[PDB]
């Protein structure tokens, strides 16, 4: 248990990298808060 | 004895030792101050010696401390106060001596 | 009664050794097939 | 603590009395709750003798443990046991 | 609701015969003795894959676990 | 405790001196649980099928969350229906309370009668040595209502035979039932812990009639001899051969 | 007339089966929404998988020494064709049907004659 | 003749109310050395229970479940009194608001010992148990 | 322990010198050589 | 618990006794009960 | 001519709220004792009845437990004809934040041609089903379908 | 702000027995149930977790339950909305008692009228009598400024 310094941009790629690992309503909030952060 | 129980703890170690009155304060849900046990209406008295926030009373009562039934709480602990202290009679000797 | 408040006083910690304790604390003894582990 | 180095082992390098009992208790545990079998059936039921045949062949998972007092332990698996 | 196997009056089963039916007045251009090329010699079971409504193709469309 | 019966003893010598017979009323009222794999299925549905009140009929049931159904009111229809969906994904949700799913890996429990290759334990008050009390081998009895076992147990357990009931125990899980069945099993209870003298064997009409029939001054037609083999080996009854 | 008639049941009558009685057949379908649809076209055939619930998805079920008294003359349904019911994304159907010997004067399904 | 696979629980301890096994018995299969077979006799068929403790305080009558969250939502997450003092705070059954207490596990263990726990903390003795 | 060798289960016929050299070929299979002799030491506390 | 269906979103809601009754994931008040597995028996007449 | 009959009743416990007290009532089971002889085995869980069992007229329907008596309640079918359930229904009571107190059950009777009711033509040619007479005792045409 | 978090956590992961071939498979198997779903532990909602590796133990198994047990250290993604700092949301109801906003288009946010400063006043349309516009003191129009930005106190705050 422990944390670590993060910003905005890593958690976008990484929430990518995360839509990409594991593949249902999950991902559609998922793909809801990406249209959500992007542009 | 269930098979599919996920128990993940271990009991390492006991260790005995005697508690201070401030932790009986800190545990205990209630104090017991009438020496009343139950009403006409046949119910625990509140404060009273079937205190339903001690516990659950039998015929489907729901503890006042846990809110939940007798077959899930564990029952909550009481105190009853005396500014007399007298002294443990277990360590009596050990005390006096 | 007389164990009990000797161990109270000082308060020594037995991990837990002979399988008696062991057993009042429901897990299985230190003895037989229960001194060892198994793996994966 | 320490785990003792597979390099230097002075556990009986035998299969205690006591270690075939616990292992194929487990071994039909894991069975009896749906795990894979490595050994083939011959029409068995019971999931616990279907252990029995795998011990035989010495085919089996599931590596022991043997603690030493001082606080070491020992990882063996069964197949290097003997 | 779906058409009715085996007719009341005919001993015959006809449920079979709805679909193959169907696509007869629908791609076939004939009418409705499209039937008597289904081998329907009398009225009694012929009266039935005739004028049955097939109102269940209706119904169907009201799943609540439709999931939309 | 639970599950651990309480009778009287009669001993037998065509039973087994591993196994020990039990009337058929212990067998229904001693039940333990039982996962349900795809191979096992058959045997486990078929005793769901006999239901609750006719061995080797199964008890009733467990779901993976951990309720339990029971069996006794139902009819041998209903026990059709259930025995058939007995082993199927039953659980309507990936994990049914929370998101902690474990429980999709779980199987339904079979709770069963106890049959012959099941290993119960025998005692005896007062148990002074580990061989007053050893585990055994079932087989079930037809008829009578009193358990069964060999001679060869009455000394280790050093009963009198004269009314002396005794403690019958059941291991719930599988570890415990094959570690009965390994380390302690009766077989593997023949020499005493006090010196190696073995305790268990044969008795006065065993030994008097061995001596008899041991004489050199004995012979035996083809009929004899194969009547005699025979009925020694029984493999049917232990099999194997 | 390779049967033998069912005594029907009586009170105490759960078990009265046989294998030399009754036949036994079963059915279970969830149609489930197919996804290689390219359009709306509610056919619904094409939409979805198993949307039709035939006859022919009553799959005999040997009992015993069926399986080899009939293993020359293996049992099915007369008419693989027939649509039994229809079903649609999310909703199952789960059963079995058990046949015996009848008279038609008993139940038309008894009848064996389409016409006479 | 007295068969019992089950029946009533004592008042008290839960126990099997008024067969006999221990005391010499457990002599017997600790000379086995069968350690499974033990546990399972006396624990598992006796009186088998699952309780909460604060990992850290290491008490088990100061554990709790924590009350009146939310909406049914997610489970009410046991707390500890002794280790106490907006998501992590909770309430009483009385009222009294609260926060902490959190590091609590669930243990498998006879509830005669919690008996004994019980009528000790009537002494004002008590033991702190630890757990890993 | 207790001149370790064992308790008297497994220590009965030790002092059976020539039952044990009677037939040796039961014996000989059922202690199963070819298996003990692959990982243990045998030479020196025999030499010892 | 039990386990619901959200009328109009059509969402398994998995609801407790004593609860606030309502969709979880779009909001509707009026939910029926799934079909368990029940063993019923008919006549074919 | 196949009749089905759909009789939907509800069941709503504000009624049985009178006065002095605020909602008291639960549609289930007071935790604890519940009778199996009939309850257990209609009533699913939530005292609510499977959904598609057949039930009767001495039969429990719903069940209900106060909360201060801690005690069950039930509800019978009025009915007097064998009728099953084809679904139930949680009526969340108002705009929100209520516990489900009605519940609506629509009961499924089936009614075959039986002796005694009534057929008529489109001109007022009313008859009555009289003894449903054998298939085989009935004329028949030269094609043979029986009238 | 930076309210997102990422935290490599260590856990004591229950093996099911069936999967005993691979752990991973039932690592990730239950590892679908913690996504989206709040871990009490940190208290935040999972929204990612990758690098499933095990603290190679050759998971010990439990005493009596076949199913054993192993620490493995993943990286989760939770969303600590502890009443940081000022955040934003797109509001999606609006009525003179409290304003329903969307954070990160999936968490809520009902602003009570207490928590926003009384000088903001509600317009109560004809077409609909709730949904209307929240007026700002300003006069400023909020709906189709669908973002606003606020401080969290949990649960939101207008009031300065
Ligand atoms: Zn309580
Ligand atoms: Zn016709
Ligand atoms: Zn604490
Ligand atoms: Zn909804």
């Amino acid at each position: 248990r422990k944390s670590e310094k993060l910003d905005k941009d890593a958690s976008s790629k990484f929430l990518n990298r995360y839509i990409q690992t594991i593949e249902e309503s999950v991902l559609s909030q998922l793909n809801r808060v990406l249209m959500y952060l992007k542009g | 004895m269930n098979i599919a129980q996920p128990v993940s703890s271990e009991i390492k170690s006991v260790k005995f030792g005697i508690y201070d009155v401030d932790d009986v304060e800190k545990i205990s849900v209630k104090q017991i101050v009438n020496p009343v046990l139950l009403d006409n209406l046949n119910h625990p008295t509140n404060g009273g010696l079937y205190d339903l926030a001690l516990g659950p009373y039998l015929k489907n009562s729901v503890c006042a401390t846990c809110h939940l039934d007798e077959r899930y709480c564990p029952g909550h602990f009481g105190h009853i106060v005396l500014p007399i202290p007298a002294y443990h009679p277990l360590f009596f000797s050990q005390m006096y001596n | 009664c007389h164990f009990l408040t000797e161990a109270a006083l000082r308060g020594d910690v037995d991990d837990l050794s002979n399988p008696s304790s062991r057993l009042v604390v429901g897990r299985v003894g230190n003895f037989g097939t229960g001194s060892f582990d198994i793996f994966t | 603590g320490k785990a003792v180095a597979k390099e230097d082992r002075t556990t009986t390098p035998y299969m205690t009395k006591y270690e075939r009992a616990r292992i194929l208790g487990t071994r039909a545990l894991q069975i009896s709750m749906n795990a894979p079998v490595l050994v083939d059936l011959e029409g068995e039921t019971d999931p616990l003798q279907i252990a029995m045949k795998e011990l035989a062949q010495k085919k089996i998972p599931l590596l022991v443990r043997r603690y030493l007092p001082d606080g070491s332990y020992e990882d063996w698996s069964v197949a290097e046991l003997i | 609701m779906i058409i009715p196997i085996r007719c009341f009056s005919c001993g015959k089963v006809i449920g079979d015969k709805w679909d193959t039916y169907l696509t007869l007045l629908q791609e076939d251009n004939t009418e409705g003795e499209a039937l008597d090329k289904l081998g329907l010699q009398r009225y009694c079971c012929r009266r039935m894959i005739l004028t049955h409504v097939d109102l269940i193709e209706k119904l169907l469309c009201y799943n609540p676990l439709s999931k939309q | 405790v639970n599950y651990a019966a309480r009778s009287v003893i009669s001993p037998d010598p065509n039973i087994e001196t591993n196994e020990i017979g039990v009337p058929p009323v212990f067998a229904t009222k001693l039940t333990y649980p039982e996962p349900v794999t795809l191979y096992n299925f058959n045997e486990m549905r078929n005793a769901v099928i006999n239901g609750p009140h006719k061995w080797p009929g199964a008890s009733h049931i467990q779901n993976e969350d951990g309720t339990l159904i029971s069996l006794m009111p139902l009819t041998i229809e209903q026990r059709t229906a259930l025995a058939n969906q007995l082993l199927t994904p039953q659980s309507n949700l990936i994990s049914s309370p929370y998101s902690y799913s474990r429980l999709i890996n779980t199987n339904k429990k079979v709770y069963r009668h106890v049959r012959n290759g099941d290993m119960l334990i025998l005692n005896r008050q007062p148990t002074l040595h580990k061989p007053s009390m050893m585990a055994h081998k079932a087989r079930i009895l037809p008829g009578e209502k009193t358990i069964r076992m060999h001679y060869a147990n009455c000394n280790s357990y050093n009963a009198d035979f004269d009314g002396d009931e005794m403690n019958m125990h059941f291991p719930q899980s599988t570890n415990a039932r094959s570690e009965a069945q390994f380390i302690a099993n009766t077989d593997s209870q023949y020499l005493v812990p006090t010196s190696g003298d073995p305790l268990r064997g044969l008795i006065q009409d065993h030994v008097v009639m061995g001596v008899w029939l041991t004489c050199k001054d004995t012979f035996y037609t083809r009929d004899e001899y194969q009547q005699l083999l025979f009925q020694a080996l029984k493999p049917d009854e232990t099999g194997m051969y | 007339d390779m049967f033998k008639w069912f005594q029907h049941p009586l009170p105490g009558q759960e078990a009265t089966h046989t294998d030399y009685d009754t036949v036994v057949f079963s059915l279970n379908k969830k149609c489930e929404f197919n996804k290689n649809a390219a359009t709306d076209e509610k056919d619904p055939k094409r939409l979805y998988v198993n949307s039709e619930v035939y006859s022919g998805d009553l799959i005999w079920k040997p009992q015993g020494r069926q399986e080899e008294r009939f293993a020359d003359n293996p049992i099915r349904v007369v008419n693989p064709d027939i649509v039994v019911a229809k079903l649609r994304p999310g909703q199952e159907i789960d059963l079995e049907a058990h046949a015996i010997l009848g008279i038609g004067q008993d139940h038309a399904k008894f009848s064996p004659v389409a016409t006479a | 003749f007295q068969v019992r696979t089950t029946g009533p629980i004592h008042n008290l301890t839960r126990q099997p109310v008024k067969i006999r096994f221990g005391e010499m018995e457990r002599d017997a299969v600790i000379g086995h050395g069968t350690s499974f077979l033990m546990q399972d006799r006396l624990m598992n068929c006796s009186d088998y229970a699952q309780s909460w403790v604060c990992r850290d305080c290491g008490s088990i009558i100061s554990i709790m479940s924590t009350i009146s969250m939310n909406g049914v939502g997610s489970a009410s997450e046991v707390r500890c009194r002794s280790c106490a003092k907006t998501s992590d705070i909770w309430q009483d059954g009385s009222g009294k608001k609260f926060v902490g207490g959190t590091n609590t596990t669930l243990i498998a263990l006879p509830s005669v010992f919690n008996y004994l726990t019980a009528e000790l903390t009537a002494m004002n003795i008590k033991m702190m148990l630890e757990v890993k | 322990y207790g001149e370790d060798s064992l308790d008297v289960t497994k220590q009965k016929h030790l002092t059976q010198f020539e039952f044990s050299a009677k037939n040796y070929k039961s014996l000989i299979q059922k202690y199963k050589v070819k298996s003990v002799l692959s990982a243990v030491d045998s030479e020196t506390a025999s030499s010892y | 618990t039990m386990i619901y269906l959200c009328a109009d979103c059509g969402a398994r809601n998995t609801i407790q006794a004593k609860e606030v009754i309502r969709c979880r994931e779009c909001g509707h008040r009026v939910m029926y009960k799934m079909r368990t597995k029940r063993m019923v028996q008919f006549e074919a007449r | 001519g196949y009749g089905t009959v759909y009789k939907g009743e509800s069941f709503d416990l504000s009624q049985k709220r009178r006065r002095g007290e605020p909602v008291v009532h639960h549609f289930g089971f007071a935790p604890g004792s519940t009778p199996r002889r009939e309850w257990l085995q209609k009533l699913d869980a939530d005292g609510l009845p499977f959904i598609g069992i057949k039930l009767e007229d001495g039969d429990p329907i719903v069940a209900y437990y106060d909360e201060s008596t801690g005690q069950n309640f039930i509800e019978t079918y009025h009915g007097t004809e064998p009728g099953f359930v084809d679904e139930v229904r949680l009526l969340g009571n108002d705009v929100g934040d209520s516990e489900c107190q009605q519940i609506h059950v629509k009961l499924r009777i089936t009614r075959s041609p039986i002796i005694g009711d009534k057929f008529s033509s489109r001109h007022g040619q009313k008859g009555i089903c009289s003894q449903k007479w054998p298939t085989v005792d009935m004329p028949f045409t030269e094609s043979g379908m029986q009238p | 702000d930076l309210s997102l978090y990422k935290q490599t956590v260590d856990l004591y992961l229950s093996i099911a027995p069936g999967h005993s071939r691979d752990p991973l498979n039932a690592i990730q198997e239950h590892m679908d149930s913690m996504i989206l779903s709040k871990l009490p532990r940190i208290n935040g909602i999972v929204l990612a977790y990758d690098n499933i590796r095990f603290l190679e133990k050759s998971a010990k198994v439990m005493y009596d339950s076949p199913f054993s047990f192993i620490w493995v250290r993943v990286d989760v993604l939770v969303f600590s909305p502890k009443k940081g700092d000022c955040l934003e949301g797109k509001i999606n109801l609006v009525s003179p008692s409290h304003i329903g906003l969307l954070i990160l288009g999936i968490f809520n946010a009902s602003i009570p009228r207490k928590s926003i400063p009384k000088d903001w006043i509600f317009i109560e349309p004809d077409t609909t009598e709730e949904q209307g516009r929240w007026k700002t003191n300003d006069g400023n129009i909020l709906e189709p400024g669908k973002d606003l930005e606020f401080v969290v106190d949990g649960q939101g705050t207008l009031a300065n």
